[PDB]
């Protein structure tokens, strides 16, 4: 949200078809209208969701059931019970569910009443997705640090230090795995790729130009996951600097001026992304050609635009599910199954689409 | 009435260590800068030490250091009592 | 071609020096068309002229420059929740003020600064547009348009790294919280950066005080959302181990004060190491050395931390300098007060050893005068003198000749006015000149008091006041008699100790009594001396001129100006009539108030107030009836009418025809009753005794106006008034007023709040032992002091 | 239109009210960069602030003027006006409190005025204001003396004889030529006599017996 | 029954309405001085003396003391002052049939809000108790004391327009709502029962005022002089009187009046801690016109 | 001027004599008033009009 332009009119295309067998279950107290990384992940066609106050639940495929509520408040003050701020989101792998927290704690819980969970102290609060790679759960904590954890309890943990910009925008920089190497955006435009075994060969590349350029109150943050395509990663700073980088520790930086806060989605040979002003545009797999731009949802809370059935499914701040064509970016279907908006990345997998809501009303899409 | 204090603080060991014929520089180093002076003619320093506690007697010790231009031959006149 | 002269065309608001420095060429230089282009580019790049056009009209360079337009005004538009004052001072501090040069890039600079302070004050989602309007004579108008959004509250301050203390108390040390708003009533919670740095320092000090000597803060991140509805700040810290201070070692040059500072050094073992305690003992070492004349002691304490035993050792290295002497004491800012007035109130003498305690005492006494806004002391050295020092008391002078007021009330008891001028420093001469005026429903009193607090340099005060007094004939528990008094008294008062002060003075009074009601309490005095008034006829007059020797003593052992908690205040006031006047008598009054604490924090404390009065004639004369004592109301026994406890008036029969406007008065219906009329009217007596035993309890309300400005009190009050000259032997069937019995006894609750006008007293008492039909005063109320 | 505002300012300043006779001058000052045609405006502004009793603002403006053009054919008038502004701060009245004034009150304004008038007198002795300053200067040297004489009185009443002798030494070293110093020689004699300094007392005796008052 | 009894009953239930008009009359000058000259807070005291005359030989002389404290809290684009006051007034009202002595004690809460554009809005909540001594002699009634509890909510909104510098024109609107506890007197005269009563009435009183304010500045003094003309009126009923007597039931309608007032006065600040506020209020073209009304603003010492 | 007349009111200043066998304190004060030989502008008339 930046209010550069006023909230733009939204044309409505009526869709006579509603998602089938679709349930809206409330997880915890809901996340409210505050943006964070808490978003459900599905594994084995089972939904895993989490909420602030350390409240984690699971849901079944249809009419969400197997709801085992686990509240995690241990090691969070032995004199009083306080809501351990979870902000690391949910990542599922090997039957283990990894969650960050703002008390510097990484939780790893199990399937089938994973009340027995192992938790690790991490230097600084954990705000990024704990992404998995080659049997290590690695997390970008907003002390400018990268940490790795083992699947069992964490035994091989190595730290990588990053730049301290002292002015940040909620570093959500969840790393991406390519060729056994983790590549991440920095908290101020230092895209770096490191290997395992102590994360050596630390090489940094400057992408953002708004860091230390008199544009700094809480700006110039790379809060987006640097998606890898064909050994090429795409890095988006908060203000401009959409740069393409080659995963050979090179110095070749070619870029187009676009700044964003949410993840861009590369599907086939196409890129769909949401700018920092909340409008969607499409670009080529390689280059900076703006194929189309939809200007009908300006400055309304938008998440990462996810591709479902070859159709861009997006969620606004007023609870409208928009199916948009992927060739010129026009609305082709509109649904209203929730009266509250959305501020967390939806997920499309296992023939299902998962959307988490402000009020925790998780909605399932099976078209 | 309040207690009244006037002049340099003199202790018995500060005057016993002032002996005949030294220089005024280390005299000012030891006893401090005198709060009196003789502006008329010869340079003379008067270390006056007066308590007037207010409910009892006035106590004065007057130590006159008379010096020549060279500051030698310390003419020391110590009166430990107000006559 | 060749430059011969520089012609300034269109230059209005630009100095010649800036243009001469900015141009890249000089007179006589070879200038071509390329040089003209270079000159135009340099002049445009200097940020002084918006437009530059240089032409060569032969050998003359005509330079037509449109300057940077002078800001005609700065206007803020759409300000619904922002004031223009902080906006204007922020703009001026940004190097941009009304009249200065304004550039195209300075639009971005002003927008960025203003938006940065909007994000500082939490007024986020605001779009700041700086629109430009031209105006002739090189003028510009910069209008700011604000697309203001919602305010951002503190959503969470994350203290990561807590394993011994909860975040909640640490945040309570912060001023930035998420609870119900207390500093706003229409808006919401709010952020500021200077308090963030201050409260980060408070967090560090808090952990150093609790015992964590290895405490360290690793990082501080500022967390702002792109949404801009909530504020987060992360303070990543590292707690240490709770360290126990084992013992303090002091070394250095102590100048013979070792046994005095060693007993101040070291703490009982087992105590936690506190950084504040270490700084406090360093400050106390500095003050101890300052008391003896050492004003600049080189003092620092450094610890070793032995983490093996969790112990801390302190070396307080102290070097005592030279015994500094006050060469000269200077006063600054006393533009309208005698320097003698400022120099009387000082305990440090010029040309003496420096007493830092004496200098602080001088500052405290100058504050106690009340003539000054602020008193500041800078003990600044004399240049070139290693032992001399000059003490300066910078005072901000405020004129103190300010109108004061005070008001009381009581149910069925009327109001009381206490208006007055109180010029407490006349012309800066340190003379207190006051005109005070008290008004009741039965009494007026005007007074002109001129006081010299220093008639002698020791502190002897000479105070003379001229008083006029008048009692009406209104039904207010006082007899109907038109008496007017006027007098002058002069009192010399001196302190025989810092808590004991004696007073002695002479006072002349005149009383004119006209048409007194016939009654046998004062008619006994009228029969004692002078003429013999006629019963059943008030057409009478009585004029007295009295010369009295007044004396007194005041013992003040109390503390605190807010609310007394310990010590006894005794005020003895006596007066004996000098021979050579129309009356002969003596009065003695004793007013004692004792505060004793039964609590270490002095929350529960005991107040014993007691007021004795005895007045008796000398020789064959008698006590004058207008100098009688009275009890009841505020400052005495409460729950009874103001001045209502005591002997009740015994009216004689008298005619209905009266000088008073109304004939509905009692005992004067047509000719009076056949026998003496018992009235409920109060005339006082020769003697009085009041005693209040009271308990002070802490207030349950704190943190809104605090418990130091409000006091709650539960009291019992006894009061008797009797005249020793009452003869009940000849008066049977009437209450006996000769006995000291009939002690009217009551009790109640009182609340005292310090209003900025002055003390405010509200009391709810109840009289549950009253005699002869007294009057109840369930509510008692007062503001300020009566003086 | 600077010419007509300046002309109206002159005509309603010479024989007109002064409350709004500075308003057009300050409007010209705010409008102009303080560059061309502003020297007469600044001098008119200082004169107007003085006789309108705007002493601190006049002092600030004159402090600003002295650094801008320290060389000027009327800089002597500027420094003379600065001394006048300090001496007018020295004499608070008009709802002020007086009777003997800074002979017993804060002398910093008088001391600053003395320094400024001394800068007049020894900077431009040929100036046509200097005689006035030279004869104002004398009054201030008397003024600054009486102040210390009061201190020499009060400590004499207190019995702080070291303070009295040091104050009278301040007199004889700084104000030796004034009357208030002559009035203070008996105090130095007294302070030397309440000490066993009878040599210093009779040494002051011949000074006070040098037919001085 | 008797004409004197009916005129006494009308006069005694017009006394409370006249006192209500007098007590609503004096709120506005406590707010005007805050706009004209005010610091970071205020500890103020007001003495006001009023004399009024009205038909039936009704002359009222009254003295009014009040003290108050207000604190300023700066907010972004808003200057708000919140304060509380304690007030007492004493009045003697004489009419050809009776004499009334009114002692009123009350507590008020005032909140005022200032905008940078000169527009302002303020409100008062006032809780008061009146103890009233009525001496009435028409057929024999004597002296009686009674207590009345009254609540007021008064809202005012004004706008300052600076057509010129140093002078301004200010329209203002006052609306006061009172809730008054009724009082009933029942007695037996000559063995025959007389009752008199009023119903709990809530009079809405409205003023529309226009004030011209000029200013004079000095080195240490500032005098702001205002002339304010206001239309005062009552929108709702002011209450009625019900008399039960041997002749039956009698209804007396309350006196409803509208007037215009020239509120002319000045507030002077001759020194940093010496300021005053003087007001001279005179009514015209109305049944009840105040002969004079004088105000003083003082205390405020630092 | 703005205050009272202050450029005619004054008091003459006169030197102190030094009796033999002793000297006055060295007058090192910076309050010296140098002699002027200019024409007076003192009295009632004083042109303080800005030139």
């Amino acid at each position: 949200e930046e209010d550069v332009v006023k909230m733009s009119p939204l044309p409505t295309v009526e869709n006579q078809f509603t998602p089938t067998t679709a349930w809206s279950t409330s997880v915890g107290s809901g996340i409210g209208n505050f943006y964070s990384n808490l978003h459900p992940a599905l594994a084995d066609n089972v939904v895993y969701a989490a909420d602030r106050a350390g409240l984690v639940k699971a849901l079944n495929a249809d009419d969400g059931k197997e709801i085992w509520s686990v509240s995690l408040a241990e090691k969070d003050g032995w004199f009083s019970k306080e809501p351990a701020l979870l902000s690391g989101g949910v990542t599922v792998s090997g039957g283990h569910v990894y969650i960050g927290s703002e008390k510097a704690q990484v939780y790893a819980l199990n399937t089938s009443d994973g009340t027995v969970a192992w938790q690790t102290k991490v230097a600084g609060e954990a705000l990024s997705r704990p992404v998995v790679s080659d049997g290590l759960v690695l997390i970008h904590t907003s002390n400018g640090q990268l940490q790795a954890l083992n699947e069992a309890d964490g035994a091989v943990k190595w730290t990588v230090n990053l730049d301290m910009p002292s002015l940040s925008l909620r570093g959500e920089s969840a790393p991406t795995t390519a060729f056994g190497a983790a590549v991440v955006g920095g908290d101020n435009g230092r895209v770096s790729a490191v290997l395992m075994e102590q994360g050596q060969m630390i090489w940094q590349q400057r992408i953002s130009q708004a860091t230390g350029s008199t544009e700094i109150d809480r700006l110039s943050d790379v809060d987006t996951t640097p998606v890898v395509v064909n050994g090429v990663v795409f890095a988006l700073a908060y203000n401009g600097n959409l740069t393409a980088l080659d995963l050979r520790s090179g110095q070749i930086m070619w870029k187009r001026e676009l700044g964003s806060v949410n993840d861009f989605i590369v599907d086939g040979n196409r890129i769909y992304l949401v700018d920092q002003n909340d409008r969607v545009m499409a670009l080529t797999i390689d280059g900076g050609v703006t194929l189309w731009t939809q200007s009908d949802l300006l400055h309304r809370l938008l998440t990462s635009p996810v591709l479902y059935n070859g159709n861009l499914v997006v969620g606004d701040s007023e609870g409208y599910l928009h199916w948009i064509n992927v060739e010129d970016g026009r609305f082709v279907a509109q649904q209203k199954v929730d009266s509250s908006g959305f501020q967390t990345e939806p997920v499309a997998a296992d023939g299902k689409l998962l959307i988490q809501a402000k009020d925790g009303t998780v909605y399932s899409i099976t078209r | 009435r309040p207690d009244i204090n006037q002049g340099n603080y003199l202790t018995a060991n500060d005057v016993s260590k002032i002996r005949v014929g030294m220089t005024q520089q280390q005299v000012a180093y030891a006893l401090g800068t005198p709060l009196m002076s003789d502006p008329f003619g010869t340079n003379t320093w008067f270390y006056v030490f007066r308590q007037q506690p207010g409910h009892e007697g006035v106590t004065q010790q007057t130590l006159t250091l008379t010096f020549n231009s060279s500051g030698v031959l310390t003419n020391i006149d110590n009166k430990p009592a107000l006559s | 071609f060749v430059v011969k002269d520089i012609h300034f065309e269109g230059l209005q608001r630009v100095a010649v020096g800036a243009a001469l420095l900015s141009m890249p060429v000089r007179t006589g230089d070879t200038v071509n068309d390329e040089d003209i282009s270079n000159t135009i580019r340099a002049l445009f790049a200097t940020g002084n002229f918006e437009d530059v056009r240089v032409l060569r009209d032969g050998d003359t360079l005509l330079v037509q420059v449109k300057e940077r337009p002078t800001i005609a005004s700065i206007t803020f538009s759409g300000n619904k929740s922002v004031k223009d004052d902080m906006l204007k001072q922020n703009l001026e501090a940004s190097g941009v003020r009304v009249g200065e040069s304004l550039d195209r890039t300075t639009i971005a600079d002003i927008e960025k600064g203003l938006e940065d302070f909007y994000y500082s004050v939490g007024k986020y989602s605001a779009s700041v547009k700086a629109v430009v309007t031209p105006l002739p004579r090189n003028r510009v108008d910069l209008k700011l348009v604000f697309q203001e959004g919602v305010s951002a509250e503190i959503q969470q301050i994350n203290i990561v790294g807590n394993h011994a203390f909860t975040t909640d108390e640490l945040i309570s040390h912060f001023q930035l919280r998420d609870e119900v708003p207390w500093w706003n009533v229409v808006g919401d919670r709010k952020y500021q950066k200077q308090k963030l740095a201050g409260d980060l320092e408070t967090l560090r000090s808090y952990y150093l005080d609790r015992g964590y000597a290895r405490f360290n803060i690793d990082s501080t991140q500022v967390s702002l959302t792109p949404d801009k509805k909530g504020i987060y700040v992360t303070v990543n810290i590292t707690e240490g181990d709770q360290y126990k201070l084992s013992g303090v070692e002091v070394s250095g040059n102590l100048a013979g004060h070792s046994a005095e500072i060693e007993q101040l050094t070291k703490i009982e073992p087992g105590e936690l190491y506190n950084g504040t305690k270490v700084t406090k003992m360093e400050d106390d070492i500095k003050k101890l050395l300052g008391r003896y004349g050492y004003a600049y002691p080189r003092v620092q304490s450094m610890p070793e931390i032995n983490d093996a035993d969790k112990t801390v050792k302190l070396r307080v290295n102290v070097d005592a300098g030279n015994r500094f002497y006050v060469r000269k004491i200077r006063f600054e800012g006393n533009d309208t007060s005698k320097d003698a007035v400022l120099r009387r109130e000082m305990r440090q003498m010029e040309g003496a050893w420096l007493g830092s305690d004496l200098v602080d005492q001088g500052k405290e006494r100058l504050n106690r005068l009340g003539f000054f806004e602020t008193v500041d002391t800078d003990t600044q050295r004399v240049p070139g003198s290693p032992d001399q020092v000059d003490v300066v008391y910078k005072v901000k002078e405020r004129n103190t000749g300010c109108f004061n007021f005070g008001i009381g009330y009581g149910t069925e008891s009327g109001v009381s006015f206490q208006a007055g001028v109180q010029q407490d420093n006349w012309l800066g001469t340190g003379y207190a000149v006051g005109i005070n005026g008290t008004k009741n429903d039965y009494q007026t009193y005007a007074e002109l008091s001129v006081t010299n607090p220093y008639f002698t340099v020791d502190g002897v005060s000479l105070g003379g006041r001229l008083f006029y007094n008048d009692f009406q004939a209104d039904d207010a528990d006082l007899s109907d008699y038109t008496n007017k008094s006027y007098g002058t008294d002069v009192t010399l008062g001196f302190p025989i100790n810092e808590y004991n002060s004696l007073r002695a003075g002479l006072g002349y009074v005149h009383n004119s009594l006209s048409n007194m009601q016939p009654q046998v309490a004062m008619w006994r005095y009228l029969y004692s001396m002078g003429e013999h008034p006629s019963t059943s006829d008030q057409d009478n007059s009585f004029k007295t001129d009295d010369f009295t020797f007044n004396y007194g003593w005041t013992y003040n052992k109390l503390d605190r100006g807010y609310f007394p908690t310990d010590g006894s205040r005794v005020n003895l006031t006596g007066k004996v009539t000098i021979p050579g006047s129309d009356n002969e008598y003596y009065k003695v009054t004793l007013d004692t108030a004792t505060y004793v604490p039964i609590d270490d924090d002095h929350k529960w404390v005991v107040l014993g107030r007691t007021r004795w009065g005895y007045g008796d004639g000398l020789g064959g004369k008698e006590m004058p009836f207008y100098e009688n004592f009275y009890a009841g109301g505020s400052s005495t026994v409460r729950g009874f009418q103001s001045n209502t406890i005591g002997p009740k008036a015994v009216y004689f029969p008298h005619q209905a025809s009266n000088y008073d406007p109304d004939y509905d008065y009692e005992c004067a219906t047509q000719d009076g009753a056949k026998d003496l009329c018992k009235s409920d009217d109060a005339v006082g007596g020769n003697a009085m005794a009041v005693a209040s035993l009271e308990f002070i309890t802490p207030t349950p309300f704190i943190s809104d106006k605090y418990a130091n400005s409000v006091r709650t009190s539960f009291f019992w009050d006894m009061g008797t008034v009797w005249d020793t000259n009452w003869d009940s032997s000849q008066y049977s069937g009437y209450p006996d007023y000769s006995d000291p019995s009939n002690i009217r006894m009551s009790a109640g609750i009182a609340l005292q709040w310090m209003s900025p006008l002055g003390p405010l007293v509200f009391s709810y008492a109840q009289p549950f032992k009253k005699y002869d039909g007294d009057k109840a005063e369930q509510f008692q109320f007062n503001i300020g002091k009566t003086w | 239109p600077p010419n007509e505002i300046y002309a109206t300012a002159q005509q309603k300043l010479q024989d007109g009210n002064w409350r709004q006779a500075i308003t057009q001058l300050e409007a010209l000052d705010n409008r102009y960069p303080f560059g061309p045609y502003s020297q007469q405006v600044q001098l008119d502004l200082i004169y107007a602030y003085y006789k309108n009793a705007d002493l601190p603002l006049a002092q600030a403006a004159i402090d600003r003027f002295i650094r801008l053009n320290p060389t000027h054919p009327n800089i002597d008038y500027v420094m003379y006006m600065r001394g006048l502004t300090n001496m007018a701060l020295d004499d608070s009245a008009l709802q002020g409190f007086f009777g003997v004034d800074r002979s017993d009150r804060d002398p910093q304004h008088a001391r600053a005025a003395f320094s400024d008038f001394s800068k007049l007198v020894r900077g431009y002795p040929n100036s046509q204001y200097t005689t006035d300053a030279t004869k104002r200067l004398v009054f201030l040297k008397d003024r600054l003396a009486k102040y210390e004489y009061s201190v020499a009185e009060y400590y004499t009443e207190r019995g702080a004889w070291v303070a009295v002798v040091n104050r009278v030494e301040g007199m004889l070293r700084d104000y030796p030529d004034t009357q208030a110093t002559r009035d203070a020689l008996p105090l130095m004699e007294n302070a030397y006599r309440q000490m066993q300094m009878n040599a210093q007392a009779e040494k002051v005796a011949k000074i006070i017996a040098a037919n001085s008052s | 029954a008797n004409k004197e009894a009916t005129r006494n009953a009308a006069a005694l239930f017009s006394v409370d309405y006249k006192a209500f008009l007098n007590e609503v009359n004096n709120l506005n000058k406590r707010m005007g001085d805050l706009r004209d000259i005010n610091g970071e807070a205020g500890a103020w005291a007001r003495i006001m003396s009023g004399t009024g005359s009205a038909s039936g030989g009704f002359s009222d002389n009254y003295t009014h003391v009040q003290v108050g404290v207000d604190k300023k809290h700066e907010l972004d684009g808003l200057d708000l002052f919140t304060g509380f006051t304690v007030t007492h007034t004493d009045s003697s009202a004489s009419a050809d049939v009776f004499s009334g002595k009114t002692k009123s004690v009350g507590a008020g809460l005032y909140a005022s809000a200032m905008f940078d554009s000169g527009a302002y809005i303020d409100l008062i909540g006032k809780y008061v108790h009146h103890d009233n001594e009525y001496t009435a002699t028409f057929a024999g009634l004597g002296t009686r004391d009674y207590s009345t509890h009254s609540w007021y909510a008064g809202a005012e909104a004004g706008y300052r327009y600076h057509v010129t510098e140093d002078a301004w024109i200010e329209p203002q609107a006052e609306l006061v709502y009172g809730s008054v506890s009724g009082k009933q007197f029942a007695w037996k005269d000559q063995g025959m029962h007389l009752s008199m009563k009023d119903k709990d009435y809530n009079p809405l009183i409205g003023r529309t005022g226009v004030d011209v304010g000029k200013s004079f500045s000095g080195k240490d003094w500032k005098v702001t002089a205002r002339a304010g003309l206001g239309y005062q009126f009552d929108l709702l009923a002011n209450g009625e009187t019900v008399l039960r007597d041997a002749s039956g039931e009698k209804r007396i309608k309350g006196e409803k009046d509208s007037r215009m007032l020239m509120s002319v006065g000045l507030n002077a600040e001759i020194r940093d801690n010496v300021r005053f506020g003087l007001e001279f209020e005179k009514s015209a073209f109305g049944k009840y016109n105040v002969d004079n009304a004088v105000n003083a603003n003082f205390r405020y010492c630092f | 001027v703005s205050g009272d007349e202050a450029y005619l009111e004054a008091a003459p200043l006169a030197e102190l004599h030094a009796p033999a066998g002793m000297i006055l304190p060295v007058t090192s004060g910076d309050y010296a008033i140098p002699v002027t030989n200019g024409s007076g502008a003192v009295g009632k008339a004083l042109d303080i009009r800005p030139p």
